[PDB]
RNA sequence: CUUUAAAUCCUUUAACGAGGAUCCAUUGGAGGGCAAGUCUGGUGCCAGCAGCCGCGGUAAUUCCAGCUCCAAUAGCGUAUA
């Protein structure tokens, strides 16, 4: 504190407004324009349908190819693309398939070498990925 | 080689090998128990540095 | 097995004249030998590392790596010391980190918490310390409650002695020499704070040079 | 050193454009453009110019972006030439390396 | 608007640091010595003896010669006492404190079992409170965490229905009587 | 038998009801943070793992499998405010 007065209590609480209106997380989390530019639109899952199985590479020090999937959202439409989990779901997913789609981890951001995609596929088609990893359940056809 | 875009090379070519017949796990009350002794109960006085669970070095 | 005392105080403790160090720490003597601490501290005077960090010089043909040990000794019913050792390799590192300690040892006191029943259990007061940015308070807690802190200055004041403290950090606490060094600095000068309970005058005594003159003018030259 | 043959998901290419950032496109033996991204074994210790033979791999899934796999010599080259395994339409032009 | 009760509360609470050398020693070391399932039990042991240290501590900050601090004290080590937990020597509010989780351990019903001899083992006076041996006052006991106060101790024996201690003989008695009686024909 | 408007469930109580007591406990992890193998085979900057540093280049303490081990335990992991 720098302006200690005993009737002083206005000047430090619009003070206190404006320092904490000139922040990050406090400015991203108490404006809409974020939630506008939200595919997910503020929640933590989202449905889609699949478009196409596309593959990008990584960043410069990893080497390998990370096969993402193009899936666009049901609520507005938005196209976003989506990466795979884990090894060989590739052949699990189809196109033109509907697909449970959630976030990587980070809050919206990419994560380690695979570049701007942030999103990751839970389920498809209704059931889970991990039931066809483990072969624990047997996908309908 | 075949190809690069193929997916599941390695879990396509994994020598499978089935898991063996073991005796169940004691579970619940009495797995603490074991644990307790195993690490508190018959232990030897020993110097330097203590070696862990698993090292089969 | 063996000893020579080079100086005058390794003589005085040794010809069973020296009571305590409770005096040389009264008198504030610089204790210049490792080993009075060792005659006057027996087995009670646990050790532990705390963590072995390497430090590199690069020269023209590569780059030249020392280890340094910081290692805190101390007895669990007073005094606690601290030490750092550069060297070559780790292992007299780490026996140069035991002597570096065992040179500097200092006491505590302990205090109580609002009622005096019993054993003293935690700090007299707020007590603080500070060397880099780093800077560490001591406050005192109820009896019974435990140190809460991070682990090495949990360590360093169970080594100690002291039961119960509260504390609370402020700045780079992952180095942590400087951690160490200004939680040592903040336990140190509980006899550097001037409390009411010790308001009157000390009467002087004598140092042991004063009594001991003829039996140190008999052993030396 | 030794004599690869194809396999069934790649085939070879002809470079058309030396580009940058890791990538280039080239030609299949039809005509089609598969955009080319370099296999990380062959960032540094090999380089690749401007219209020569090599081998690059195709996708099961898409027809957007391919992997080269490996590079031919010369001679090599004049010699799978002289098999036929491509038509009588390409012509290497005359690339080699020089003195 | 349903009449229901909708009133709950937590009785255990999880420590900040999940993986520390002393701590799972020091809970290993109570859960092994006393025969405990799990760590919940001493968790929630620590947790009403940090809410009973917590008032503690709170009457201690309010002034002497106070109603409010005279009979929540009062109450407090009054309600200690009948739990056992404490003697009538150190019967006052700053000997609250200087307690332990020991202390609190020793009351169990399971602990108290195998201490007067109606087993040989803590793991075994355990399972012989969960098949319903052990009876206290003219009533079953079927449960480990049960607190008996200090004039319940001498009224523990067996029970009536109880094999045990007096009465109808169990499963496998009466199964092995019938296998006598037709392997005697 | 009891409960209840009539029931169900709890408790009481019959006759049956276990020795690999198959009446078989999962969920994550094992480089550091952070508790726990420089174990054994396969791929060889490919497939993939990894919240972060980073691990994969034909001897991988991190990928994929078997054994052992660690964590919480009828519960555990993940995404979001």
């Amino acid at each position: 504190g720098k302006c200690r007065g005993l009737r002083t209590a206005r000047k430090l609480r619009s003070h206190r407004r404006d320092q904490k209106w000139h922040d990050k997380q406090y400015k991203k989390a108490h404006l809409g324009t974020a939630l506008k530019a939200n595919p997910f639109g503020g929640a933590s899952h989202a449905k889609g349908i699949v478009l196409e199985k596309v593959g990008v590479e990584a960043k410069q020090p990893n080497s390998a190819i990370r096969k993402c999937v193009r899936v666009q959202l049901i609520k507005n439409g938005k196209k976003i693309t989506a990466f795979v989990p884990n090894d060989g779901c590739l052949n699990f997913i189809e196109e033109n398939d509907e697909v449970l789609v959630a976030g990587f981890g980070r809050k919206g951001h990419a994560v380690g070498d695979i570049p701007g995609v942030r999103f990751k596929v839970v389920k498809v088609a209704n059931v889970s990925l991990l039931a066809l990893y483990k072969g624990k359940k047997e996908r309908p056809r | 080689h075949g190809s690069l875009a193929r997916v599941g090379k390695v879990r396509g070519q994994t020598l499978k090998v089935a898991k063996q017949e073991k005796k169940k796990k004691r579970t619940g009350r009495a797995k603490r128990r074991m644990q307790y002794n195993r690490r508190f109960v018959n232990v030897v006085p020993t110097f330097g540095k203590k070696k862990g669970p698993n090292a089969n070095s | 097995k063996e000893w020579l005392p080079v100086t005058k105080l390794g003589r005085l403790v040794k010809d069973m004249k020296i009571k305590s160090l409770e005096e040389i720490y009264l008198f504030s003597l610089p204790i210049k030998e490792s080993e009075i601490i060792d005659f006057f501290l027996g087995a009670s005077l646990k050790d532990e590392v705390l963590k072995i960090m390497p430090v590199q010089k690069q020269t023209r043909a590569g780059q030249r790596t020392r280890f340094k040990a910081f290692v805190a000794i101390g007895d669990y019913n007073g005094h606690v010391g601290l030490g750092v050792k550069c060297s070559k390799e780790v292992a007299t590192a780490i026996r140069g980190a035991i002597i570096l300690a065992k040179l500097s040892i200092v006491p505590v006191r302990r205090g109580y918490w609002g009622n005096k029943i019993g054993k003293p259990h935690t700090v007299p007061c707020k007590v603080t310390g500070r060397c880099g940015s780093v800077l560490v308070r001591l406050i005192p807690a109820p009896r019974g409650t435990g140190i809460v802190s991070a682990p090495v200055p949990k360590k360093l004041l169970m080594m100690a002695g002291i039961d119960d403290c509260y504390t609370s950090a402020r700045g780079c606490t992952a180095t942590l020499g400087n951690f160490a060094k200004a939680t040592f600095d903040a336990i140190s000068k509980t006899y550097s704070y001037l409390t009411p309970d010790l308001w009157k005058e000390t009467v002087f005594t004598k140092s042991p040079y004063q009594e001991f003159t003829d039996h140190l003018v008999k052993t030396h030259t | 050193r030794e004599l690869v043959f194809k396999e069934d998901g790649q085939e070879y290419a002809q470079v058309i454009k030396m580009l940058g950032n890791g990538r280039l496109e080239a030609m299949c033996f039809d005509g089609v453009k598969r955009l080319c991204h370099i296999r990380g074994k062959l960032r540094k210790k090999v380089w690749i110019n401007t219209s020569d033979i090599i081998l690059v791999g195709l996708r099961d899934y898409q027809d957007n972006k391919a992997d080269v796999i490996l590079k031919y010599n010369a001679d090599e080259a004049r010699s799978l030439k002289a098999y036929g395994e491509l038509p009588e339409h390409a012509k290497i032009n005359e690339t080699d390396t020089f003195g | 608007p349903v009449a229901r009760s909708w009133v709950c509360r937590k009785t255990y609470v999880t420590p900040r640091r999940p993986f520390e050398k002393s701590r799972l020693d020091q809970e290993l070391k109570l859960i092994g010595e006393y025969g405990l399932r799990n760590k919940r039990e001493v968790w929630r042991v620590k947790f009403t003896l940090a809410k009973i240290r917590k008032a503690a501590r709170e009457l201690l900050t309010l002034d002497e010669k106070d109603p409010r601090r005279l009979f929540e004290g009062n109450a407090l080590l009054r309600r200690l006492v009948r739990i056992g937990v404490l003697d009538e020597g150190k019967m006052k509010l700053d000997y609250i404190l200087g307690l332990k989780i020991e202390d609190f351990l020793e009351r169990r019903l399971q602990t108290q079992v195998f201490k007067l001899g109606l087993a040989k083992s803590i793991h075994h006076a355990r399972v012989l409170i969960r098949q319903r041996h052990i009876r206290v006052r003219k009533q079953v006991v079927n449960i480990p965490s049960f607190i008996v106060r200090l004039d319940s101790q001498k009224h523990i024996d067996f029970s009536l229905r109880s094999p045990y201690g007096g009465g109808r003989p169990g499963r496998v008695k009466r199964k092995n009587a019938k296998k006598g009686q037709g392997g005697a024909g």
